Order: C-alpha cells, then sequence, then structure tokens
RNA sequence: CCCAUGUCCAGGUUGAAGGUGCGGUAAAACGCACUGGAGGACCGAACCCACGUACGUUGAAAAGUGCGGGGAUGAGGUGUG
RNA sequence: GUAUGAGUAGCGAAAGACAGGUGAGAAUCCUGUCCACCGUAUGACUAAGGUUUCCUGGGGAAGGCUCGUCCGCCCAGGGUUAGUCGGGACCUAAGCCGAGGCCGAUAGGCGUAGGCGAUGGACAACAGGUUGAUAUUCCUGUACCAGUUGUUUUUGUUUGAGCAAUGGAGGGACGCAGUAGGCUAAGGAAUGCAUGCGAUUGGAAGUGCAUGUCCAAGCAAUGAGUCUUGAGUAGAGUUAAAUGCUUUACUCUUUAAGGACAAGUUGUGACGGGGAGCGAAAUAAUAGUAGCGAAGUUCCUGACGUCACACUGCCAAGAAAAGCUUCUAGUGAGAAAACAACUGCCCGUACCGUAAACCGACACAGGUAGUCGAGGAGAGUAUCCUAAGGUGAGCGAGCGAACUCUCGUUAAGGAACUCGGCAAAAUGACCCCGUAACUUCGGGAGAAGGGGUGCUGACUUCGGUCAGCCGCAGUGAAUAGGCCCAAGCGACUGUUUAUCAAAAACACAGGUCUCUGCAAAAUCGUAAGAUGAAGUAUAGGGGCUGACGCCUGCCCGGUGCUGGAA
RNA sequence: UGAAAUUUUAGUACCUGUGAAGAUGCAGGUUACCCGCGACAGGACGGAAAGACCCCAUGGAGCUUUACUGUAGUUUGAUAU
C-alpha cells in the first residue's frame, strides 16, 4: 500500500512512499546479479548526451527472464523483491530442473503460485504464451517484438495491453499509451498487468529524494544565457520571444512530432495516439 | 589558500610522460620537437 | 654476470668495522647483481660458508666542484653475514 | 560536474510511524500510558562555507587575520585512482 | 650601471632572566636554574610530496630580514640491512590499451578476446634491547607460511592410494541508522603494595610527602556469547560425469539437536625482559654510564575499540575477480605424518611531515589525507589550568609624546549618533515554574516572562528537604540565545558570481503541456559506436510554472504547430 | 640591517594681476638669517593607470533577428545499387 507520512519537517510534509507490503524479503540471489556502472549521461566520449542524471544511490542488475524460452517445465513462485532499475516489483521462481531466475512480478501474483510456457500452457497470470494462442480481449504484460530477443514492450507499473484481433500472421495490439499496432504473433507474453499500481502516486517530497533516484536538476531555459539556449537572455524575467518554444537544440518543444517520416513499422501502426 | 600545483610523481609520468608522449602521434612531434631544439628534459 | 665482477670492494668504515667484530662483512656489489649471487661469490671466493645476505642501494648522493655539480654514482652494499664453524675472511 | 573505491562527522537533545498494555464500545472510531527511535529535525566542537565589521590594502598574505557568523546524518565534507 | 626617496618604511602575531663556559669577539651559540607558552596540541605514528635537508667532525666567504663562535648554509666523511611491514612474482573495479575486426579524405576513431590498472579484496611475527645516525628489517629469545634433501613410521601399486582442473558448484560478498548487551584497551591514579625521606616558615612520625603500582606474537585449554532447523525418500537438472551444487513434491524434528563462528580469559612463552630508584673505577664512564634492582593488588567508571552489520528497523535496496572448500573429468606410482638440516627473489626502508624540509617566488600569521590524542570540573575532542612530551617564535635597548591599531573602564543621559542601532554593549550553562496570536495540529517554543544555583551540619531512601554561615555579587573566573510586534519576497533544507553582489536570483518536491511503440525520441560523433538502458508510456526526453490551500476567466482573427485534403 | 613607488634641472615664499583663460618659477609690491627634528595634509591641476563616462575609427569581439548571403542537419522527389 501506500505510507502517508506525518509532517514533521518541511521536507516530510507532504511526503508519501510505499509501505512495500507485497514484499516478502530484502535478501536477493546471489547467483542472478551483475554490477551497474552509472552513467550519469555521459557516454563513449565522455561528454554529456542524456542531461538531468547521475549522482543517486549504488545499484546491482537483476538478470530478469523477459524471454521465457523455457516451455513444458514449470516454475513455482517464492519471494517478491524490490527491484531499484524499475518502476516494477519482481518475483523469484525456481524451475523443477533447479534454474533459479527472476521474473517480473504481474498483478494478483503470490507465494507458490505455478507457471508455465508455451501453447500448451494455460490462460492465467505470470504464464507465458505466444499470441497465436492467446485469445481477444485478455489483458497482458511483458510482450516482445522480435522472437526470441525477448520482452520489450510491457514491463513496468500497472501497465496492460490488451489483445484486440488478428490479421494472419500478425496479431493486434492495443497497448498502454493508446497505440493500436500489428505485431508479430509468434511473440511471446505474458498474462496480466505488471504490479505496483500505486508507483504512480507517491510523492517525494525532497529533492534529496530525487537525487537518490539518480536525478539532477532541471535549469530553465527562460534563464541561461544566449549562448547555452535559445530562450536565455533578457532584463528581468523574459517570456518565450519566440515563435514555438525549443530545446537547447532548435527542436520545437511543443506539437512538433519526431517519429521518422521513413519508419518501416507505420504500415503496422494502425491506430496511434502518440 | 590552495594552490595549482599539488604535486605527485605518479600523475606527472602519466599525463606527461615518455610512454604517453610516445603513444600519441602528436606527442611524438613534442618528443622531436625536443630534440631539434636540442633538450637535456626529453620530458 | 660473473661471479668476481659481482663483488667490487668491501666497505671500509666505523660500522662496518664493528660488523666485521661480529662476522658479517660489507661488500659493494654489481647494481644489477642479486643477493643468492652474492652468496654463490662469496662461497667460491673464500671458501667459506654464507649463513645470510643483506642488501642495501644507496641512492646517489649530490656533490659539487665549482660551478659544475652532479651526482655520486649508485651503490649497491651486501652485508654477508657467515656461521660459526667457518672462516673470518681476511682484509 | 561525474565514475569507481574508501574514509570523517565530539557530545547532548527532541521524540514520527509501528508495536504493546489499560480504558471505552455490542464491536469499533477514539482516548490514556509505555516502548520505539524517524528526520534533506534541533543545540553545538572538529570539518566545510564565507554574513557583517574593523584592520590590512608597495599587505604576514597576487584575496588574508581578528571579533562575532551559517551548515554540521546529508542534495554532506574529504582522500586516492 | 648608479642615484632619489634615505640611512627612511620594514626587520613577518607570543616571555624571557641570570650565572658560568666556549671564544679574537656573545642579548642571539652551549650547559644549568627559575619563569612563561602549547597540550583533540605548538605532543607521538604515518601516506603523499620533497629527495640528503639525517649523523659525526671542521668552518663563518656568501644565505639566515639583526648578530652569530651557530644552522635545514658551506666543506670532508658516513648513514637507509625484511621469506612475515607496504608494493610486485596474487585478484580485480572505474578507466586505459587492444591481436583480429568495424568505420573512416589520410592521420586515425571505436571495440571484442586478452591484458594493464587500488583508492578495495587475499596474504606467514613480536617482545624487548642496540648505534652517532637503521629497526616488526640488526641482536637475543620464541614462533609462523611456502618449499627442498635425508632418516624413521605408515600404505598403494593400474578392481589404482594420492594430486586434481581453465569445467561444474559454494564461498569470497558488502548499504544507512539505532540502541541494549558482553569483553578489553584506557582512566580514576581512588585503595592496598614496594621504595625513598621527616621537612625548619607557625604545625605534623601520621588517615605525613613523593614516585611507581608490567609484558606480547605463537602453542594449549576455555569461552561472555552469536548465528542457523536438520535428516530421509521419489525425482529432474547441473553445456559431458560427479559421492559435490541447485531445486519440485513428499514424511519426521524444530524450547531442541547437530553444524559453523567468536571478542576475550587462563597457563605457557616467562628462572627471561622491563621497571622506581641506588649507581663503578682505570674518566671523553672527563659517568649518572656500565651495572644492580623492589612490588606490580582491590574497588569504581568504562568505551560504535572489538564481538559486529551480531540484532532491530528503514528504503534510496547497497562492487566484482582471485585466493579458499568440494566435485568429478583427467592424471597417476608414489604419497601422508614425526624428526634433523637447509632455501626463500625484486622496489621502498634515512629525515621533514597541522611543517623553516610539501604547495604558496621567501626560514611567508595561508593551505596539507588518516591514526593515538591523558587529568580536575564538565554531557563533552567545548572551555580554564595542568600531565607525558615539546616550545620559548632569527633584531633589540629605553622613553612611556601626538596620532594609528588591538583592548579595558566611565559621572548624568541613554540612539538625541547615523543613510541605517553600523560597531560595541547587554542576554548566554543547568534545575524548576510558566509560555500568546496563528497553525499545514507537526509546530510556534529554548516563545515570552520569572525564580533558584556558594559553604557547613542533620535529613532522607539518596533529589529533593531543614537550620545555620559568609560575601556587593555564589554557572562567583573562561566557555555557551538579545527579545517581541508587524509588513513584503521566496514555501522549506540547499546552490550561486574562486578574487567587490548570498539575494526576492537558481534548484526543489508538486503541477501542466508536448514528443516518443523500441534499432525508440533526444544527444555526442564524418561514420562505426555509445549514452538514453542492460530502461520500455505508472519509462524517458524537452518547455513552462514552482510546497500547501481557493483558483487558473475570454480570445484560434494573426504567428507557429498538428492533421487534412479537392 | 636595509627597500620601494616617484624623480627635466632646481639656491622650490605671499597677495594682486597677467598668461593655452586656476603660477613656487612672468610682472608689481610685500614678507622672509642659515641648517634641521617631530606632527598635519591646502597646493605642487601630486603619484599610481596612454579615461572605463563622451565622440571618432569606412576598428574588434560576443549576442539577437521577419538585415544580406550561405551552410550542417531535417524533409520530398528523380536516378543507381
Ligand atoms: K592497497
Ligand atoms: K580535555
Ligand atoms: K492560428
Ligand atoms: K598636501
Ligand atoms: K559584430
Ligand atoms: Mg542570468
Ligand atoms: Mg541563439
Ligand atoms: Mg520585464
Ligand atoms: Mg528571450
Ligand atoms: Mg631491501
Ligand atoms: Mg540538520
Ligand atoms: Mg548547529
Ligand atoms: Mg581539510
Ligand atoms: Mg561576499
Ligand atoms: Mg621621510
Ligand atoms: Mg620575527
Ligand atoms: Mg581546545
Ligand atoms: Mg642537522
Ligand atoms: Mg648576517
Ligand atoms: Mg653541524
Ligand atoms: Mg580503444
Ligand atoms: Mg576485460
Ligand atoms: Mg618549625
Ligand atoms: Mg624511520
Ligand atoms: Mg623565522
Ligand atoms: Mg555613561
Ligand atoms: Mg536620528
Ligand atoms: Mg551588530
Ligand atoms: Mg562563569
Ligand atoms: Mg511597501
Ligand atoms: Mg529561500
Ligand atoms: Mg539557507
Ligand atoms: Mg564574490
Ligand atoms: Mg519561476
Ligand atoms: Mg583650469
Ligand atoms: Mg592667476
Ligand atoms: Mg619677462
Ligand atoms: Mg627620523
Ligand atoms: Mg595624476
Ligand atoms: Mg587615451
Amino acid at each position: 500500500a501506500i505510507k502517508k507520512y506525518k509532517p514533521t519537517t518541511n521536507g516530510r510534509r507532504n511526503m508519501t512512499s510505499s509501505d512495500f507490503a507485497e514484499i516478502t524479503t530484502s535478501t536477493p540471489e546471489k547467483s542472478l546479479l551483475q554490477p551497474l556502472k552509472n552513467n550519469a549521461g555521459r557516454n563513449n566520449n565522455g561528454r554529456i548526451t542524456v542531461r538531468h542524471q547521475g549522482g543517486g544511490h549504488k545499484r546491482q542488475y537483476r538478470v530478469i527472464d523477459f524471454k521465457r524460452n523455457k516451455d513444458n517445465v514449470a516454475a513455482v513462485v517464492k519471494t517478491i523483491e524490490y527491484d531499484p532499475n524499475r518502476s516494477a516489483n519482481i518475483a523469484l521462481v525456481h524451475y523443477e530442473d533447479g534454474v533459479k531466475a527472476y521474473i517480473l512480478a504481474p498483478k494478483g501474483l503470490e507465494v507458490g503460485m505455478r507457471l508455465v510456457s508455451g501453447p500448451e500452457a494455460d490462460i492465467k497470470v505470470g504464464n507465458a504464451l505466444p499470441l497465436e494462442n492467446i485469445p481477444v480481449g485478455t489483458v497482458i504484460h511483458n510482450i516482445e517484438m522480435k522472437p526470441g530477443k525477448g520482452g520489450q514492450l510491457i514491463r513496468s507499473a500497472g501497465t496492460s495491453a490488451q489483445v484486440l484481433g488478428k490479421e494472419g500472421k500478425y496479431v493486434l495490439i492495443r497497448l498502454n499509451s493508446g497505440e493500436v499496432r500489428m505485431i508479430l504473433a509468434t511473440c511471446r507474453a505474458t498474462i496480466g498487468s505488471v504490479g505496483n499500481e500505486q508507483h504512480e502516486l507517491i510523492n517525494i517530497g525532497k529533492a534529496g529524494r530525487s537525487r537518490w533516484m539518480r536525478k539532477r536538476p532541471t535549469v530553465r531555459g527562460s534563464v541561461m544565457n544566449p549562448n547555452d539556449h535559445p530562450h536565455g537572455g533578457g532584463e528581468g524575467k523574459t517570456p518565450i520571444g519566440r515563435k514555438a518554444p525549443v530545446s537547447p537544440w532548435g527542436q520545437p518543444a511543443i506539437g512538433y512530432k519526431t517519429r521518422n517520416k521513413k519508419a518501416k513499422s507505420d504500415k503496422l501502426i494502425v491506430r496511434r495516439r502518440t | 589558500m590552495k594552490r595549482t600545483y599539488q604535486p605527485n610523481k605518479r600523475k606527472r609520468q602519466k599525463v606527461h610522460g615518455f610512454r604517453k608522449r610516445m603513444s600519441t602521434k602528436n606527442g611524438r612531434r613534442v618528443l622531436a620537437s625536443r630534440r631539434r631544439k636540442g633538450r637535456k628534459v626529453i620530458s | 654476470m660473473e661471479l668476481l665482477d659481482v663483488i667490487k670492494r668491501p666497505v671500509i668504515t666505523e660500522k662496518s668495522m664493528l660488523a666485521m667484530d661480529e662476522k658479517k662483512y660489507t661488500f659493494e656489489v654489481d647494481t644489477r647483481a642479486n643477493k643468492t649471487l652474492v652468496k654463490q661469490a662469496v662461497e667460491s671466493a673464500f671458501d667459506v660458508k654464507v649463513a645470510n645476505v643483506n642488501i642495501l642501494n644507496v641512492r646517489p648522493k649530490f656533490k659539487r666542484m665549482g660551478k659544475y655539480a652532479g651526482y655520486t654514482k649508485k651503490r649497491r652494499k651486501a652485508i654477508v653475514t657467515l656461521t660459526e664453524d667457518s672462516k673470518e675472511i681476511q682484509l
């Protein structure tokens, strides 16, 4: 659920957070861990390529089976766990052959619940089926785009796709963001929503807590100098003395679309919202 | 009042060293200019 | 290198004489040398059975004569401690 | 500014959630105590910073000293690479 | 090059005085006695950096802001000893290089394998002495790690003991805060104990004065205690195998038992060494130096040092790799222990190190990582005075003018000064009482405002309390808030023009709009390639606003954008 | 013991006036033995600095844009692969 801290201090005033009711352990598995270098927006060349990042708490990477290659071998849930690299929670599963693994803990999942994959699999949460073998109307998550690449699309919190039809070799899929799309039918997906629908509600209350979340400060270009941003400069406080407010480069900020108009997937996209 | 030269043998030789200069191409020019000049301290 | 060019000379000093009176002798050595080579060298040069060998390498000592300044050469000084039931090297 | 790896923050204080018990209830909201020990919380050394003032202003100093000053478990200070 | 200013400013924060000595010459050097300064340091370790500044013996040409017989200066000599300390012959992070390869006017850029690379991980020693200068290094004892040869005792010889992988597994292996608790440094130096001595200034041979009031590493045993349920069937899998590892069901046990882990304690080590002090000639012992050597208890306090990230809680969810253990695959006729002996490389090791040796042009009032850092009073590393120990500031003497600076008092008044209460003054610790408007019910609040505080006896059930005494005054000194009323700005903690602006400026949580379906969008770059992301619309990027509350009206004609289409 | 800035030479008075228009130095008149010490700071249009205000230069640099001319990118099409 959500915690609502009392207002002892002006930082803690209107803060909220999660009580982490759905988590059974703070004790992850020593095998599925890998390290993370925080890049802080820097790149191969050391230059800032993505602003407003870096400087927070250390993290590890938790190897997750988005692919679900393993078929006709069940897997029983033991624990739900915090993953800092994402918004959602995760879950530990032992395959009966003894393989340990993490997966993306869907909504309505509980310890002891048992999961499978393949066409013979059943229409229940946590089970990874190809879009061939999934009926219309069902909510899914952990969708992939190319077979064997692994789940790409529906992996974050409180997200929910929905099958809506087919066209032969493809499947028609509504996504979060309202976009309808044709997706290759042999792509695997898992049933249900993704997990903690309450993460959207968390107020943060502290700049320092944003820092812990690795988010540097955003500086506005209406205050920078003219060399620094196209909105910079001006005596006193300046409006946007331009048409089409812009990025630090010449890209407009509002309205200008950025999808390549040569995109091969435009034939697949049926109805887009964004 | 802290100052600009906080010495360090390691940083000095890792930046301004023979290995570094001879590794880069444009350090080959520097060293060869110490010699044409006729330096006793090539690095 | 060769065992006799390993060793160069002894070090006649007060400390070294005080060590001679405790049965361990100082020797200047090739700067590229090794402790086991000093051992082999003395054992072949005196038929004395060596017990232990210490080594120092001395920095070059600044000097000057008029306008011109420079450095004394580097040195390596071994200290060869002998056994009992052994001879005492005569210098 | 950032990456990794380490390290430092005397002492004292206040007393959030949660929990327990006793009331009260048809049972609860609720209340009273105790526990607990949170905080970009408080006072204040080192540490960090530089608000004012005087002095210095061919300075002890190519930006300081003194008298006070602000922060001081964090968005902290600092070291090495 | 030499004048001018001018023999002027300055001689760089602070306490020295005296007697003797050395010497041509003494405020300045040496010895000594008093005195003062530091003491969470102005002390003792030590990384970096410096790189010979260290020690001895001479010197006073220059340097030292004076002098100088002296020095971190000059001259001649010497000085740094490691199987165990730190680093390499061990491991790897960030980052770097990079076979081949990819990309590219050239040059080259990127990057895989594989390497490098500590600030981390792993890794076998410590007590004393000793030099003029080195000390876990040298010396004496006592060990420990890896290895070699030999002797002795065992057992394996190919249905084969043992070694055993780069292969499989485990382990290594980790955050922040918060208290309890145990143990031990440490301290009181309270107590006893040992040694020495009765003070001439009025008193004291006693509950007088002073000083001290120990010892490893290793071996053995023990252990405050702390973690962890563990055994067994049917199995599936562990790129092939496996007695090892993982796990699905199933039974029994779970205050338990078993298995690990442990600070520390005791006995040895130790018939040794240290140690108050006493104290040798033949004297460069021109001694306090060889040398000799007592006792080393009890009680109280008591550590975030350690057990130990052990436990609890929390969210921001907290390196890896190798050593190490096991498994077999493989290999295999030699291996295990006891004893004796032997071997163990390379670099650093001096000295400075909150500084006159580093960085600042200087022997510069600046800055310089970490460890130890005692006592009384005290919560305390604050503060005052002291301990161990270390210093006495590299110009002085006198006279005690104006004026400048740093300080201290002040009649009466009390902000009349002033741009302005600037500066200074006043308050300041602890205990108790008491404490408003307003409020996001948390606060405001240490509000305000008051009172008390010393000493000596009784008294408690240990803090209150009573009585008495003294002073102008009792946190008697030092160290510690001035407060209140109201208004504007910004909500807040924070950041900001290194060197004239600390702010109402920036950020901030929050809000909104917009883009983006994943080879994203955006960005760096010729491109490869990379960030974004080892993320995936509750995610990310960009613009604006800026906590919270009530709100956020009308305008799409214009300029843009989006979509459309004859 | 031992500098520095500055410095055309200097035996370097005052009033009034003159004068590149505000004189230690020219004039007329007046006052004033020579040399110093400590203090002050009215002047030497004092020192420091080729005015930063202003104007000029067919000077420069940064910045803006519905100034000009271009261009990297973005996009559309033709053609080749
Ligand atoms: K290290
Ligand atoms: K103290
Ligand atoms: K319009
Ligand atoms: K004047
Ligand atoms: K211009
Ligand atoms: Mg601005
Ligand atoms: Mg612009
Ligand atoms: Mg305006
Ligand atoms: Mg503008
Ligand atoms: Mg050595
Ligand atoms: Mg605070
Ligand atoms: Mg404070
Ligand atoms: Mg510091
Ligand atoms: Mg300022
Ligand atoms: Mg003068
Ligand atoms: Mg001085
Ligand atoms: Mg102090
Ligand atoms: Mg000396
Ligand atoms: Mg002199
Ligand atoms: Mg000398
Ligand atoms: Mg490269
Ligand atoms: Mg690598
Ligand atoms: Mg008497
Ligand atoms: Mg030393
Ligand atoms: Mg001095
Ligand atoms: Mg008065
Ligand atoms: Mg007035
Ligand atoms: Mg004031
Ligand atoms: Mg007081
Ligand atoms: Mg007004
Ligand atoms: Mg503010
Ligand atoms: Mg502030
Ligand atoms: Mg400033
Ligand atoms: Mg704003
Ligand atoms: Mg004029
Ligand atoms: Mg005139
Ligand atoms: Mg004339
Ligand atoms: Mg004079
Ligand atoms: Mg002038
Ligand atoms: Mg000019």
